[PDB]
């Protein structure tokens, strides 16, 4: 909902049940939450992982071989084994198994809007729309390099051996270079100096540069725009630990990417970082109302409902609020309450 | 105890009248669930069409309500008792039943008796002993037993039938019907007011809520969050702020608050110098005497307008001080809800909190008849019967005492009707008539059923809460005794103010502590919390008197559970 | 959306997916306009209807096979190696054939919801498509529940509604298993609504609530409420119990699809038909006609039907110089809730 910028729940499940897109789960949080990979109908078996090797028991055996040769099947039609009782109970658990596994998909997200929710007829909603097998994702050949070589050239506005150690293709970018290089000499895409960081060996297509050869601070003195824009740290367009290591300032403490962790940027630089919610607060840089800017957008956010907490704020990487106030960290709190209660 | 008396209520008790008599071939399997096992001569007396011998056939046939043998002869008892009167007396079901609810896992003869009493009138230790194929001092056994525990109580020749049958036979006593308890009361003030009322919406329908709530001073932060919203389904600032702009309610601010919620009070246009208090009378310096000059002189100005030649600067602030605490007063309304919208937001080119047009207020009517006679009339309409206690509240001037006078010219003349309607209150309860018909329901009958648990918040100041103004506050505690205060939460269930919310979740109160019935006010609080109604969410910091989070108190310990069965978690509370 | 007072499309997709309705459409009208049966699941094979008879060519065959031993499949994995292009005409027009008839059945009320859109990856077969399970063959148990679920939906049952709804036996296997209800005691068995001078068996608790609306023997000035409905949902009396008011001795209007009653006080005043260019009106009264117009603009305002700017009557349609009494109380009506007149005398 952030760069849709008009979004309904009720919009992603349209598109989920017409069939262009793939749910398609990998990974797990614990309790529930995850990590959902979105896919499209036409390339699923090109993007798509392979597995995950789970102990496959018997409970799991019996699912795989009904979802196995036909589609989608129903929870209530998964076995024959009645789904009232313990035995029908201890299947739910036996499949979300299968799932974060990354074997079958549920093609209505409902279900996964459920685990969000929390632990607490067929009335529960876990397990509700139509579950079915995943299809099986093609071996890695010379088309997977291809299209994962142009997918990444679009996700990224330039692909460098940061973002690439992120992504984490198969091969490393030893392998992708080669393919990234067949490329340029055949056309297709540009290699350049774009960033001055990041080494000497950034692909680009043409097209792209264009744009980013804009944006560059003028050579001149001027009051900066002071923009904000507050991500999640795991979100593909965040830089910082794509591309872009986290400061070497504040780093004895990492902040790290991971769930949950906002990450409010001021147009570039680093300002502030949260942890798993409103708890704990990294001010890596310092600035005069930066953080104003970057307080701002988390107070517009809160207000919008977009994330859930309100943001108490209660420990600073050095966990100095109450007792012994740094004189640094006295304008990170002075910028936050003109901004929000922070309780 | 009444012998007359004494006969219809353990009549209508026990499914006796032509009235309230079984019709269908499940309303008989109410009957066996409702009062205790019964033979099927019996229940011919119950049921309307005497052709029984096929509808208990059709129990029989679709498992249910299944017959025994026991003590002599033969009578039928519904599966769910089949359990508890097996382990009785008699012999087992038989094992063509499910038997999913026959396991018991208490004592069955504390509970066989208990409802076998709470059902007849006034009985005899002898005869229960032959229903039950009993002896006769085993019977005795459990009466005593069942006195010690607040169920069974002496009746002259049963605790719940003794309250009812003093009820009845003083109220007989007197030419009177039987008033309802203060509780229904507590249930019918809300819904006399729209609260959760669906039939109210839209600007016809707020236009409606305003003319029963006017005159009556509420503070600023709960209008338009906690008073409307409730009553006017569907409620936008836009509809409230496009009928003040009109000529059709007059908002006017009385009292004054040091956060700046002062008490507005809203008034008809029709009607405004009969429900507008006259004044504030505070000094009138230079700045006060130079507003009231032009701005009551004419009709109405603009902020800019009132000042001349110097348009801001350090003397904008201070006219602005003078101004906005000249409304609080009473002296001047603005011509629109917004800038008070603004007010509430605090400090947070041109500056709200002065925008409207302002005006002055029209000269409030002389004291007179006319205006006691509107008085009466109105406070007639908004309580439903009102009471020597909320004219105490409403402190409308004379006191009572001035009231009483014409508002027995009313009932003399023939508009309202004196009684003693609700249970345990004054005894002058003056009541237009229509209203005492639909006082006449929420009337909870005689016979025992599972509470409804329907669970209502509203604002502790709120002309809805009744508590306060006619029903007194439960003496519960004496050191912290709660009060109609600003921003003060009052959860009730039924009418019996299960919680008391005091300031956010500052404060949390457990008068009426029972089991699965502070869920529902839980619940209700919850819903206001996620609807965003209520404007921040909440604390809960104290409970009772602050309660640390070792040694647990007893009469605590089901508040916190039930708080742990809603959204609010387990974070320690103002960690700051 | 008349009866569920905040209703967005998609409130409905959001059951069909959770596996608690089945759709399962049961007959064609036209193009672009079906019979649509919604079912509940836990209790579908009883309430379903045995699978209608078609050709069955081949395609048809392939459709199925695939879709019966499996739970169920998208468009395109149906066949193999078959594209939109020649191939999927034919084998689209298979399948929304085969639906009609009520072999499948969606997953999802999106593709009904293009195929009323009109001729203009494809909108109109997207969603999984399922094969139905078979009706439960008719038994004693069907009959019971039958029974039980037409006394749910009819206040009180009569030898009309019967008569209408679509039930084998006729009325004649009804009473008899309704009989036993009776005896057992289900049933209030009363003669509850006179003119149907029948025997209307209802239930013990509907009467009691069917006793209110008795007409008060006082006089009274009416309340004159207008409800407008489509002249074939089961809220609609006439033509299943009630029978026609029995005007306009050849034209007769029915339970056509697309038409309008709309009734003001329990009485039909009007009757639309097959989407504006009829009006029926049937012994009109006075200050009557003012309530049903205005509950057929309050519909076209909010949008819930498209706009009627046809309009006629039995035959004095438009600017009849041998005007009638009857069809000026019409036009008084029309114009004061603010209808156009005479905008054109056709539409292209």
């Amino acid at each position: 909902p952030q760069r849709v910028r008009d979004y309904q729940p009720a919009m992603l499940d349209e598109l989920l049940a017409s069939g262009e897109v793939m749910w398609s789960g990998a990974g797990q949080i614990g309790n529930g939450d995850g990590w959902v990979a979105f896919h499209l109908a036409d390339t699923a078996p090109l993007t798509l992982t392979h597995g995950a090797e789970i102990e496959f028991t018997d409970t799991h055996r019996v699912i795989l071989e009904t979802l196995g040769h036909g589609g989608a099947y129903f929870f209530r039609q998964l076995t024959d084994g009645t789904v009232e009782g313990t035995a029908g109970q201890e299947l739910k658990q036996a499949l979300w198994e299968l799932i974060w596994a990354g074997w079958v998909t549920g093609d209505t997200f409902a279900p996964v809007r459920a685990v969000l929710s929390g632990p607490r007829r067929g009335t529960d909603p876990t397990v509700s729309g139509r579950w079915s097998a995943l299809p099986a994702a093609e071996p890695d050949s010379t088309v997977r390099a291809h299209f994962q070589a142009e997918l990444l050239l679009g996700r990224h506005g330039v692909l460098t051996k940061g973002a690439v150690g992120a992504e984490g293709v198969p091969g490393g970018f030893a392998t992708l270079y080669k393919v990234l290089s067949a490329f340029e000499d055949a056309g297709r895409c540009q290699r350049g100096y774009f960033v001055e960081s990041l080494g000497g060996a950034q692909f680009a297509v043409a097209s792209t540069v264009d744009r980013l050869r804009s944006y560059l601070d003028n050579v001149d003195p001027e009051r900066p725009e002071y923009h904000a824009v507050v991500l999640a740290a795991t979100d593909p367009a965040n830089p910082y630990g794509a591309a872009l290591g986290w400061p070497t300032d504040s780093e004895a403490h990492r902040p790290g990417r991971k769930a949950g962790a906002l990450v409010a940027l001021v147009d570039g630089r680093l300002v502030w970082f949260l942890e798993r919610g409103g708890r704990s607060l990294l001010s890596f840089g310092a600035d005069a109302d930066a953080q104003r800017a970057a307080a701002g957008a988390l107070t517009d956010l809160v207000s919008a409902g977009r994330i859930p907490s309100l943001l108490v704020e209660r420990i600073n990487g050095v966990a100095v609020l109450d007792p012994d106030v740094d004189a640094e960290r006295a304008v990170v709190q002075d910028a936050l309450l003109g901004a929000g209660l922070s309780r | 105890l009444d012998p007359a008396v004494v006969a219809s209520t353990s009549a209508q008790l026990q499914h006796l009248t032509p009235e309230r008599a079984a019709r269908d071939a499940e309303g008989v399997a109410d009957l066996l669930r409702l009062l205790g096992p019964l033979t099927e001569a019996d229940i011919a007396q119950r049921c309307t069409a005497d052709n029984i011998g096929a509808w208990l056939d059709g129990l029989h046939a679709a498992k249910r309500a299944l017959p025994v043998t026991y003590a002599g002869q033969t009578w039928w008892a519904a599966v769910e008792d089949i359990g508890l009167l097996r382990d009785g007396i008699g012999v087992p079901v038989p094992v063509g039943v499910p038997a999913a609810f026959t396991e018991s896992a208490s004592d069955p003869l504390g509970d066989l008796i208990g409802r076998y009493a709470r059902t007849r009138g006034p009985f005899t230790t002898e005869q229960t002993a032959a229903r039950f194929g009993l002896g006769v001092r085993v019977a005795s056994d459990v009466l005593s037993r069942m006195a010690v525990d607040g169920r069974l109580i002496r009746g002259e020749f049963d605790a719940q039938v003794l309250k009812i049958l003093r009820r009845r036979s003083l109220a007989a006593l007197r030419a009177q019907v039987e008033p309802v308890s203060t509780d229904a009361y507590a249930r019918f003030l809300p819904s006399w007011q729209h609260v959760g009322s669906t039939n109210t919406t839209g600007v016809d329908g707020l236009a409606t809520v305003i003319e029963q709530l006017a005159g009556v001073p509420i503070p600023a932060s709960a209008v338009e969050s906690l008073v409307f919203p409730q009553r006017v389904r569907d409620y936008q600032p836009a509809m409230l702020d496009e009928l003040l702009a009109s000529g059709e309610v007059m908002w006017s601010g009385a009292g004054q608050i040091g956060n700046g919620d002062g008490w507005v009070a809203f008034h008809l246009a029709d009607t405004a110098p009969l429900t507008l208090t006259h004044g504030a009378e505070i000094e009138f310096t230079d700045t006060h005497r130079v507003i009231l000059e032009t701005l009551g002189h004419g009709g109405a100005y603009f902020f800019r307008q009132l000042t001349d030649g110097t348009v801001e600067g350090t003397a904008g602030q201070e006219l602005k001080q003078a101004l906005w605490e000249l409304i609080w007063a009473g002296w001047v309304t603005g011509d629109t809800f917004a800038p008070v919208r603004a007010v509430l937001s605090g400090p947070r080119g041109t500056d709200p909190t002065v925008s409207g047009r302002w005006s002055a207020l029209p000269a409030a009517e002389p004291d007179s008849t006319v205006r006691a006679h509107f008085q009466a009339e109105l406070l007639l309409g908004r309580h439903g019967v009102l009471t020597k206690g909320a004219v105490g509240a409403e402190g409308v001037p004379g006191g009572f005492a001035t009231l009483y006078k014409v508002l027995s010219a009313f009932e003399d003349a023939g508009r309202c009707q004196r009684g003693y309607f609700v249970e345990s209150l004054g005894g002058a309860q003056f009541a237009v008539a229509s209203t005492v018909d639909r006082l006449r329901s929420y009337l909870d009958n005689v016979d025992p059923e599972r509470p409804e648990y329907h669970a209502v918040v509203l604002a502790a100041t709120d002309p809805a809460n009744p508590y306060g103004a006619a029903l007194g506050w439960p003496t519960d505690s004496e050191a912290h005794r709660p009060g109609r205060k600003a921003g003060a939460l009052v959860a009730l269930v039924d009418g019996r103010l299960v919680w008391f919310l005091e300031r956010g979740g500052r404060s949390l109160l457990s008068f009426g502590a029972d089991a699965d019935a502070q869920r529902a006010a839980a619940g209700a609080l919850t819903d206001l919390v996620s609807a965003g109604r209520i404007p921040s969410l909440l604390v809960e910091r104290i409970n009772g008197v602050a309660v640390l989070d070792p040694d647990v108190d007893a009469e605590r310990a089901v508040v916190q559970d039930a708080l742990l069965g809603a959204g609010l978690s387990r974070t320690p509370r103002g960690l700051r | 959306p008349q009866r569920v007072r905040d209703y967005q499309p998609a409130m409905l997709d959001e059951l069909l997916a959770s596996g608690e309705v089945m759709w399962s459409g049961a007959g064609q009208i036209g193009n672009g306009d079906g019979w649509v049966a919604f079912h509940l699941a836990d209790t579908a094979p009883l309430t379903l209807t045995h699978g209608a008879e078609i050709e069955f060519t081949d395609t048809h065959r392939v459709i199925l096979e695939t879709l019966g031993h499996g739970g169920a499949y998208f468009f395109r994995q149906l066949t193999d190696g078959t594209v939109e292009g020649t191939a999927g005409q034919e084998l689209k027009q298979a399948l929304w054939e085969l639906i009609w008839a009520g072999w499948v059945t969606g997953d999802t009320f999106a593709p009904v919801r293009a195929v009323l859109s009109g001729p203009r990856t494809d909108p109109t077969v997207s969603g999984r498509w399922s094969a139905l399970p078979a009706a439960e063959p008719d038994s004693t148990v069907r009959a019971h529940f039958q029974a039980e679920l037409l006394l749910g939906r009819h206040g009180v049952l009569t030898k009309g509604a019967v008569g209408a709804e679509g039930v084998p036996g006729g009325f004649a296997t009804l009473y008899k298993v309704l009989s036993a209800f009776e005896d057992a005691g289900r049933c209030q068995r009363g003669y509850f609504v006179e003119s149907l001078g029948g025997a209307q068996f209802a239930v013990a608790s509907t009467v009691d609530r069917l006793r209110s609306y008795l007409d008060n023997v006082d006089p009274e000035r009416p309340e004159y409420h207008a409800v407008v409905l489509a002249a074939t949902d089961p809220a609609n009396p006439y033509g299943a119990a009630l029978g026609w008011p029995t005007d306009s001795e050849a034209h007769r209007p029915g339970r056509k699809a697309g038409a309008l009653v709309a009734l003001v006080d329990g009485r039909l005043v009007w009757f639309l038909e097959r989407g504006g260019r009829s009006l029926l009106s049937f012994g009109a009264d006075a200050d009557a006609q003012r309530a049903a117009a205005g509950a057929l603009t309050d519909l076209v305002s909010a949008g819930r039907i498209p706009s009627l700017l046809v309009e006629r009557i039995n035959g004095v349609a438009v600017l009849d110089p041998d005007v009638d009494a009857e069809r000026a109380v019409v036009q008084d009506a029309l114009l004061g809730a603010g209808l156009s007149r005479t905008p054109r005398g056709l539409r292209l």
